[PDB]
């Protein structure tokens, strides 16, 4: 992970003890212009001219921030998951294409070929460990 | 019920003095003394216009009214 | 730069848009596919920010809307003075104000209302009012009905004149944006003309009209003999005999010999012994002093002549070490969002209204007000509730500003951004204070309630037992009693006899006396602070966390008013800035309903009562406040169970409607609990089964029925919960004192 | 114009100097360095308290902590408790105060046996505090709290009861 | 003092016949301006010395605030 | 933690994947010759049960469902 931290004085809302112990997140993006943007949790900050990086508590804050970056026309937002051992994984886009646009490499999962009304009654699957939706 | 006052000429002196403090306090302090309504002489009145004249004189009367009554305990 | 720019013929005046409902919004303009369209039609009628993205059209709507509102207030006031003329006992109250009750209504002789037209004295059978307009009009010197009749007509003319203005401005001559943004011109004009000159002119009334009329009337002359106000202006001999300061004329004014006017511009600092009320001369000297202050205060700002401050300049300079840029950017927010202006004005105007009620009771400013115990509580209680409502509105619009108009570019390391960035520390410590006080404020009542039941009256927190004396208030009280001698020595009497002094007796009634403070009075002041702190916790949290939260980072995009995000995250219920206001209203209530009782029970117990010529005062409840107001059962026993006897027994009398209004509110209250406790999911299913019955008989409606929205269900409840609460104690306060 | 208006932007102005800073150099962190949190006076006081003092054994920490609390808790039970107006008023305070110490020591050993997660680091105390990150350290702390707490309450009882003789 | 009626402290001064370290011919004043020598001791009135250092400390404190220590004012 | 089940009545609106804050959903190509696309739920551990997708799906009854289940730190949205 390489990038400049946005310039902000600091805030009570932000990283907490969970970050050291459990899966802190980090978002990365490149800017064309230095602009003022609202942080995910309180306040405002100034992004640098290129290769910004911000450490984040939850994945929801990063994607919520990405929607704000799209207002500034920045679509190269990347999110990572940082475990305490330092393992960093390219978490949000697994492949370069975004989730909205289809790609051949992906595969359907948890697809129920039946209609929703065709689900079985729960009495038929009691005392079996099965669930109706499965 | 304070005591009466007889309108001596000393009161006129205090009012003129109190204005002069306000005027000196005005020119050295006011940022935009000049204004659209211009006065006939830009030397005897300085750079002040008609607004600054009424302003400086008005603050002077406030001081002079306080002094004349403050001295008249 | 403050020039007048006006657009000509902005919009027509056709009636077709009336026929077209929901024209203001695009979605509603399509059609009413469901019943929620109807409820949304009202909820968005006044939200001009949603109708258009153009600030100029929003501002023009608002400026015109205020004019139509003033028409309502003037019409409401014009009718008040009208009822005093025709359907009233005002002329009889003037001759015998103490032994005659004030009335202004006459229920008609139909099905059986006529019992409500009770004997109020003066040969008039009507409802006994408690607004105190009789005391107001008397201070205005209105001694006959025709003077009262003419004033009513002027308000209606003034009402239609305001109404013509909104038509003239919105349709014909619309000011543009830059006319509105000249805040500096606005402040000067309102401070000097509306507040300054309005006070100065009113001093002209007090000096020429009211104080001569009042000084005559309280001296024993009949209203038949009192001259009219115009005669004082023409004939000065009548006025000079009353106020000899006028013999000198206007020359002492300009020559600064203002001691000549000491006869009718006094600083007595007390109440008139004849009529319970402040001196009229003191009220004449009052407005004259304040007008000069307001006239002077308004020249501070610039307005095109280079002489005055820019509010932008002053704010930017007030930065400090702890605040990075300080108040940089606030002028932009205040000048680019109506909601921020509405928040500041509501919050302080509401706190102002609460401050009025505390002043008006201790120093009655009208003749024959303190003797009318009915008016004092109703006048005190009324304004206390109005200010509480407005303060809550100030927090709501503070959040609406955030979700809508907050720009992070403007608010960069300023006082506001720096507050949002440490919102957690503000709330966490406020959470600690609310828990600290609620334990040590209500727990002491529980300890006394527990000990008195255990049979240990020596372990209570009481005056005889362990005592918590408000020494700081007793300390401040003593200074105001000793002030007229040393500090501000020109004053003859203490400012208010509530602080201390001597008992003032008007007739048989006590107008005011020293309010002693003990452990019981200690035990209630903090209960207000505790309830106020929690009310701020709910409301302040609504403003800061409206934009975002650790639970929801995108709370701004959803809006100020949304019910939830969803079930997950454990539950996102009542997370919006709207729902915080919905909860704060219950606490605005509980904060306020104790204040009116602390005033009601104390004054009945310690202050209000009957006094003998010897000097012994017999209060209404006889000092029960000292020992009973330290336990919750005492309030239930000595204040609610005891004082409500007149209400339940009001049937078959003139106060019988209060018994009904006291009771119908209880229904409306519990009816609130339908919408607060329940949820829409139940109600839409029930409506679905009912819709089948109408389909069966072919009575199916075109506009498909729908249950009330989630936010609406919470809204409809608090509307009923408050209306049922306030209306309940409204009748209890009325019938108790109207009998006592 | 006054010079105060012109100097508002300059950094030489006493205004523009900022007292508050981000926690450490990372601004992403939660805390904020404040003169209450990160001053040298407060840092010295908190870091040198028995819970944070360097080079002390866990037993010595609880004794210093317990002796303070035992001496503190005697007061409320004596003057404000029941039987406050009686010859045995001070005696009731000694028993009630020791009662909390037993309950307090119970919670300590009870919290100890449940595996405590960690002792956290903050701005006021940058290093980790001590060996309070294990059952063994917390257990020794509990036993020390009991001894000091019983001793501190006895001391307050001896001084308070025999105050007139001291005068 | 706190009220402002400061003249009370100079009401009853020590008489000329006062004997030092005794109550004979004493007074109650703590600040006076007798401006002369005590008759017995042939020294200055001690009440003046109390009044003396008061006025000086007021001017000195007032005199101290001239400068621009840290805050900019001065 | 949770279980997001996607049923046969999808039509490829792509509204569910957009409304998701945690990126639990993804649009994948369907083996249907004339079916353009279909949704998916590959990373279900990050579901936060906010039911925004259920509000977005425009079928008469929802092709997508979110059944609540065993909670965890991620599902409960606990930054701490
Ligand atoms: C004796 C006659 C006389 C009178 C009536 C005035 C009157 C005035 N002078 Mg003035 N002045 C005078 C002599 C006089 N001056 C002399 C002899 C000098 C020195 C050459 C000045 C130098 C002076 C300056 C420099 C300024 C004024 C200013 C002003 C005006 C500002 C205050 C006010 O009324 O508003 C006032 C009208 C103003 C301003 O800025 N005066
Ligand atoms: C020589 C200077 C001087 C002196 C000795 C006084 C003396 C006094 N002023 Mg005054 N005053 C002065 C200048 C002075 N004034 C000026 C320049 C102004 C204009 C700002 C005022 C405006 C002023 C006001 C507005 C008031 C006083 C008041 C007073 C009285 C004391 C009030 C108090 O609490 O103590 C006292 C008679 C008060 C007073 O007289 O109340 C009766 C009062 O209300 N003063
Ligand atoms: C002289 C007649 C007249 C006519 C024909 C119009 C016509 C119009 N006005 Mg207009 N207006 C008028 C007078 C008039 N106005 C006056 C006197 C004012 C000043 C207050 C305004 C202020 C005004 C504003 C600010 C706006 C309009 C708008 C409009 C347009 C839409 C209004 C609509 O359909 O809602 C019809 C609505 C009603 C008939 C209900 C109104 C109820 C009144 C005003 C209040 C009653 C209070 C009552 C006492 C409460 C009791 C409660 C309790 C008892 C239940 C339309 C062209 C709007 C517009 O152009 O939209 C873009 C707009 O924003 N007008
Ligand atoms: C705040 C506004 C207000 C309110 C609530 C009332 C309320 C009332 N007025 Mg009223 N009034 C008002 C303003 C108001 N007035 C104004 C501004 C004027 C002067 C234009 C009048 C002039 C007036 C007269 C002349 C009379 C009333 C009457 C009445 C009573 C009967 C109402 C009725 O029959 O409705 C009827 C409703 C419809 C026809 C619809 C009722 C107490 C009557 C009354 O009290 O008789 C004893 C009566 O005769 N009013
Ligand atoms: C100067 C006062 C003032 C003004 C101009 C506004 C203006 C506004 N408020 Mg607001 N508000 C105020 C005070 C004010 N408020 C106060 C004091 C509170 C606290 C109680 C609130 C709480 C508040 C909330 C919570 C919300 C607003 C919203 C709004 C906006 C849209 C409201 C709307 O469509 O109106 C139409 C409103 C209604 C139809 C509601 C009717 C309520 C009735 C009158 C209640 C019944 C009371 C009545 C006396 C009972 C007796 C009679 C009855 C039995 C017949 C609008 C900008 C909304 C917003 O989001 O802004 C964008 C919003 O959600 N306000
Ligand atoms: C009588 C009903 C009642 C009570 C007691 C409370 C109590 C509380 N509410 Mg609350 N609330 C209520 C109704 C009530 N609410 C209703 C109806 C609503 C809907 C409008 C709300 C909405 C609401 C909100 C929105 C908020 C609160 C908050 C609070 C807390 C304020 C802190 C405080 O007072 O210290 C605690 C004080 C008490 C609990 C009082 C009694 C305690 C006694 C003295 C001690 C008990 C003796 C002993 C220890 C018992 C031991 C027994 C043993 C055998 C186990 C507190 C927990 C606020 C909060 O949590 O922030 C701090 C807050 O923000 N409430
Ligand atoms: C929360 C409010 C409250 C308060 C203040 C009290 C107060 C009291 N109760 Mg009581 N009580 C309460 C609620 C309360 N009660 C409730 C709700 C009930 C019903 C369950 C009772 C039932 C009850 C009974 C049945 C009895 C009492 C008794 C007593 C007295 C003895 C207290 C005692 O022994 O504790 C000892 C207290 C302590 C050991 C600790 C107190 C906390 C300290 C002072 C904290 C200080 C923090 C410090 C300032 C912070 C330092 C900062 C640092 C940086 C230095 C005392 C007057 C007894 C009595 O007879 O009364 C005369 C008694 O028998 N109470
Ligand atoms: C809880 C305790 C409460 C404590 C509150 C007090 C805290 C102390 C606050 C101290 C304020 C410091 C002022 C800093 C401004 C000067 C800085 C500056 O740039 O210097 C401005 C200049 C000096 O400035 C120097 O200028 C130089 C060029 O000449 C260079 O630019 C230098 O860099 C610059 O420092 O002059 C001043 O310092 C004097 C300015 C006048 C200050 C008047 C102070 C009095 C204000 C009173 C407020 C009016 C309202 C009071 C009545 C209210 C009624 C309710
Ligand atoms: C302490 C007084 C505030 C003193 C005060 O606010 O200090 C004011 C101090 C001044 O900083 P500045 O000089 O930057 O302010 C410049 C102004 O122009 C900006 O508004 O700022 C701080 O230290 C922030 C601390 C706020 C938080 C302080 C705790 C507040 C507790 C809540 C209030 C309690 C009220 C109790 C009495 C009713
Ligand atoms: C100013 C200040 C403050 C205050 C302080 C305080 C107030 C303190 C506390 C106090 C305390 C709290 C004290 C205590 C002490 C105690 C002691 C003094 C103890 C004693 C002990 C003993 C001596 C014991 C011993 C023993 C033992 C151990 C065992 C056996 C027995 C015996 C007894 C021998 C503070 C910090 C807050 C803040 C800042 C400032
Ligand atoms: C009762 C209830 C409902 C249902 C309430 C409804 C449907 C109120 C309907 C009120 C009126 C009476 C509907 C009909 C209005 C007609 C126009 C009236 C007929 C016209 C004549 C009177 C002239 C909710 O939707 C709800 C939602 C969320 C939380 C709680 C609740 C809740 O408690
Ligand atoms: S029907 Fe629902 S799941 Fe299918 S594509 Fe549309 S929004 Fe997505």
């Amino acid at each position: 992970l390489s990038g400049k931290t946005p310039l902000f004085a600091g805030s009570t809302g932000g990283l907490l003890t969970k970050a050291v112990e459990e899966e802190k997140y980090a978002i990365t993006w490149t800017s064309p212009k230095a602009q003022v943007f609202e942080l995910p949790t309180g306040g405002a900050a100034t992004m640098h001219e290129g290769e910004n990086l911000l450490y984040i508590a939850r994945k929801e804050y990063g994607i919520a921030l990405g929607g704000q970056l799209r207002k500034f026309k920045i679509t190269n937002y990347k999110i990572y998951r940082i475990l305490p051992s330092g393992e960093t994984t390219f978490i949000h886009p697994a492949d370069g294409v975004f989730p909205e646009k289809v790609n051949a490499g992906r595969e359907k999962v948890r697809f129920n070929a039946r209609s929703i009304g065709e689900n079985p009654n729960p009495s038929q699957v009691k005392f079996s460990g099965k669930a109706t939706y499965d | 019920a304070t005591t009466p006052l007889e309108w001596s000429p000393t009161v006129g002196i205090i009012m003129v003095i109190a204005n002069v403090i306000a005027i000196t306090f005005g020119r050295q302090t006011i940022k935009y003394p000049s204004a659209e309504p211009a006065l006939p002489s830009a030397k005897f009145f300085g750079g002040f216009g008609a607004p600054a004249l009424l302003a400086t004189t008005a603050f002077g009367h406030i001081l002079g009214v306080g002094l004349v009554l403050g001295l008249h305990n | 730069k403050a020039r007048v720019i006006v657009d000509k013929d902005p919009v027509p005046t056709s009636f077709e848009k009336w026929a077209q409902p929901g024209h203001f919004d695009r979605t509603l303009a399509r059609g009413p596919k469901t019943t929620t369209w109807i409820w949304n039609l009202h909820a968005l009628a006044h939200d001009f920010d949603t109708h258009t993205s153009d600030l100029e059209d929003i501002s023009r709507k608002i400026f015109a809307a205020h004019f139509g509102h003033l028409a309502v207030v003037t019409i409401w006031l014009s009718g008040m003075i009208f009822h005093g003329a025709k359907f009233s006992n005002y002329e009889a109250w003037l001759s015998d104000p103490l032994n005659v009750r004030p009335s202004a209504q006459v229920v008609w002789p139909i099905v059986g209302q006529d019992i409500l037209n009770g004997d109020v004295g003066g040969g008039f059978h009507g409802i006994q009012i408690t607004s105190g307009l009789f005391q107001v009009w008397r201070g205005w010197g209105i001694t006959n009905s025709f003077q009262l009749y003419c004033t009513a007509i002027g308000g209606l003319v003034l009402a239609g004149l305001f109404l013509f203005a909104g038509w003239f401005h919105y349709h014909k001559r619309a000011p543009k944006l830059e006319w509105f943004q000249n805040v500096e011109s606005m402040l000067n004009h309102h401070l000097q003309v509306l507040l300054g000159c309005g006070s100065l002119g009113w001093a002209g009334h007090l000096i020429h009209v009211s104080a001569p009329i009042n000084k005559l009337m309280d001296a024993g002359v009949a209203v038949k003999d009192i001259p009219l106000p115009h005669e004082f202006i023409l004939n000065k001999s009548l006025l000079i005999d009353l106020f000899p300061g006028f013999a000198a004329g206007l020359t002492p004014f300009f020559t600064l010999n203002w001691g000549q006017y000491a006869d009718f511009l006094t600083f007595k600092g007390g109440l008139n012994p004849v009529t319970g009320g402040l001196w009229m001369t003191d009220i004449a000297h009052h407005h004259l002093a304040i007008a000069v202050v307001f006239i002077i205060a308004g020249h501070q700002y610039r307005t095109n002549w280079g002489i005055g401050h820019s509010i932008k300049e002053i704010l930017e300079n007030h930065k400090g070490p702890f605040t990075g840029e300080g108040h940089k950017g606030l002028y932009e927010n205040l000048t680019t969002s109506w909601h921020a202006q509405l928040a500041t004005n509501l919050a302080f105007l509401g706190s102002l209204t609460i401050i009025i009620a505390h002043h008006m009771y201790a120093m009655p400013p009208y003749p024959y007000l303190a003797t009318d115990y009915a008016t004092q509580l109703c006048i005190f209680t009324h304004h206390i509730w109005i200010g509480g409502f407005l303060i809550v509105g100030g927090a709501a619009h503070a959040a609406i500003f955030m979700v809508r108009d907050y720009d992070p570019v403007v608010n960069q390391n300023n006082v506001l951004d720096r507050v949002i960035r440490h919102r957690d520390a503000i709330i966490s410590h406020l959470n600690w204070v609310c828990i600290f006080l609620g334990f040590h404020s209500f727990g002491l009542y529980i300890h006394n309630d527990t000990m008195r039941a255990l049979g240990r009256p020596q372990d209570m927190f009481s005056d005889t037992a362990i005592q918590l004396q408000p020494v700081f208030a007793q300390w401040v009280q003593n200074l105001h009693t000793l002030a007229p001698g040393g500090t501000a020595p020109n004053a003859l009497e203490p400012v208010s006899y509530a602080f201390g002094g001597g008992v003032l007796a008007v007739g048989g009634k006590v107008a005011m006396m020293p309010i002693a403070l003990g452990t019981a009075d200690f035990l209630i002041h903090h209960i207000h602070a505790f309830t106020i702190h929690v009310t701020v916790l709910i409301l302040l949290k609504g403003v800061l966390f409206a934009r975002s939260s650790r639970l929801i980072p995108d709370k701004a995009n959803l809006g100020f008013r949304f019910p939830c995000d969803g079930p997950g995250r454990g539950g996102t219920c009542q997370v919006s800035g709207w729902d915080h206001v919905f909860l704060g209203l219950f606490w605005m209530y509980n904060s306020l309903s104790i204040v009116i009782f602390h005033f009601s029970w104390k004054m009945q117990s310690d202050v209000w009562g009957t006094v003998d010529a010897a000097g012994n005062v017999s209060h209404i409840t006889g000092g029960n406040f000292a020992q009973s107001a330290i336990t919750i059962n005492g309030w239930l026993r000595d204040f609610l169970w005891a004082q409500a006897s007149q209400v339940i027994n009001s049937y078959g009398s003139a106060l019988s409607a209060y018994g009904l209004m006291f009771l119908g509110a209880h229904f409306v209250w519990a009816f609130s609990l339908m919408f607060l406790f329940s949820g829409r999911g139940y109600w839409q299913e029930l409506i679905e089964s009912i819709v089948w019955a109408h389909n069966k008989l072919k009575v199916a409606p075109a506009i498909q029925p729908r249950a009330l929205s989630i936010t609406q269900g919470r809204a409809v409840g608090v509307a009923h919960y408050l209306l049922g609460g306030i209306a309940t104690t409204w009748a209890f306060f009325h019938a108790h004192i109207l009998s006592v | 114009a006054q010079a105060v208006d012109a100097s508002k932007n300059l950094p030489s102005d006493p205004r523009n100097r900022e007292v508050v800073f981000p926690a450490g150099r990372d601004p992403q962190w939660g805390n904020l360095e404040t003169p209450v949190n990160a001053s040298p006076l407060v840092k010295w006081f908190i870091n040198n308290l028995p819970a944070y003092r360097p080079g002390l054994t866990p037993f010595r920490r609880g004794l210093e902590v317990g002796m303070a609390h035992g001496y503190f808790l005697f007061g409320p039970f004596a003057k404000l408790g029941p039987l406050r107006d009686a010859a045995n008023a001070n005696l009731a305070g000694l028993l009630g105060a020791i009662g909390l110490v037993v309950l307090f020591t119970l919670a300590l050993s009870l919290y100890a046996n449940s595996n405590p997660p960690t002792a956290l680091a903050s701005v006021t105390v940058p290093n980790p505090p001590d060996a309070f990150q294990s059952k063994e350290g917390w257990n020794n702390f509990a036993s020390a709290f009991l001894i000091g707490g019983i001793g501190g309450a006895v001391v307050a009882y001896f001084l308070t009861s025999n105050l007139a003789l001291i005068q | 003092f706190f009220t402002g009626n400061w003249g009370v402290y100079a009401q009853n001064p020590d008489t000329a016949g006062h004997i030092f370290s005794t109550s004979q011919g004493a007074g109650t004043a703590i600040l006076t301006f007798l401006g002369g020598f005590h008759p017995q001791t042939e020294s200055l009135w001690l009440t003046d010395m109390a009044h003396h250092h008061l006025a000086i400390a007021v001017l000195f404190i007032v005199a101290g605030h001239m400068y621009r220590t840290n805050f900019g004012i001065g | 933690s949770h279980t997001v089940k996607i049923y046969d009545t999808c039509i490829g609106c792509t509204q569910c994947v957009r409304a998701c804050p945690t990126d639990v959903l993804e649009m994948v190509p369907w083996d249907g010759c004339k079916a353009a696309q279909v949704a998916s739920s590959p990373r279900t551990e990050d579901c936060v049960g906010c039911k925004r997708c259920e509000t977005a799906c425009p079928t008469d009854f929802l092709s997508i469902r979110v059944y609540l289940g065993a909670e965890t730190t991620r599902s409960m949205g606990l930054a701490y």
